[PDB]
């Protein structure tokens, strides 16, 4: 199984319209784009995120997997953003949307956002936090925080998980993998997405730290 | 009174599929 990079909007007005949609809700929210992990004072530095550190190891991101990841980074800077929509819904507030085709194992993004220590964000009222490094040593654990800069990760929609039929709208999957000896987190179409089909993954895919009885 | 905290997760063991 091999990650696809993924097919961006040919229309160039369609591309800017899916950039616009992302910078208005990142605007909404008050924060920056950030398409890398922010590494900030009085938070965790660089040298913390270290995959070594994962209680149980790492997967490991392979050269062809790394080229894929590099190519899909390269087009985002040069304006070939995923074919995404950010849209916001009364019942779930901001989701994302395909706005164009994602075929199965398809890279979406990374999770971004500034790193800190899980025992620094024990009381934080971010409903995005994401965990990036689960540590033998709880104070040597690490979370993605995308409350001041981040990207289009933090708008996607999970599935409830106390539902019979809820594990069904599940089309995308967020894994852990180890780039260059550091957590990386990254989101992939585990299903064919069509046109204007939301994305939802699973909140609680190793721990169950978010509370989704509630979820729609 | 009391201060609580959600965080997502994800494997980092198994792959995608
Ligand atoms: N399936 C679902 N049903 C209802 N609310 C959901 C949901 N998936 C995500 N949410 C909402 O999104 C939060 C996670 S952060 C995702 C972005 C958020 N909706 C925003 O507007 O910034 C959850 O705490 C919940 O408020």
């Amino acid at each position: 199984r091999r990650l696809l990079p993924f097919v961006s909007s040919e229309d160039p007005a369609q591309r800017l319209k899916q950039m616009g949609t992302l910078a208005s809700a990142l605007t909404e929210l008050q924060m920056e784009f950030s398409d890398d992990l922010t590494y900030s004072s009085g938070m965790a530095p660089r040298s913390a995120n270290q995959a070594r550190f994962e209680e149980g190891g790492m997967q490991v991101l392979t050269k062809e997997d790394i080229e894929t990841l590099e190519q899909c980074r390269a087009m985002c800077k040069r304006g070939d953003c995923p074919p995404l929509l950010v849209v916001f819904d009364s019942r779930e507030g901001f989701t994302v949307e395909a706005d164009g085709q994602i075929k199965d194992m398809t890279f979406i993004a990374e999770y971004t956002g500034d790193v800190d220590y899980i025992r620094n964000r024990e009381h934080d009222d971010c409903d995005s936090m994401m965990t990036l490094l689960l540590a033998k040593d709880p104070s040597s654990s690490l979370v993605i925080c995308p409350d001041k800069r981040g990207n289009i990760a933090r708008f996607i929609s999970g599935i409830n998980n106390h539902t019979l039929d809820a594990k069904k709208k599940q089309n995308c999957k967020c894994v852990r993998y180890s780039v260059n000896g550091e957590c990386r987190v990254f989101l992939v179409a585990t299903r064919d997405i069509a046109k204007g089909e939301r994305l939802y993954y699973d909140y609680n895919g190793y721990e169950h730290e978010y509370p989704t009885q509630h979820f729609v | 009174q009391l201060a609580k905290a959600a965080r997502k997760s994800a494997p980092a063991t198994g792959g995608v599929k």
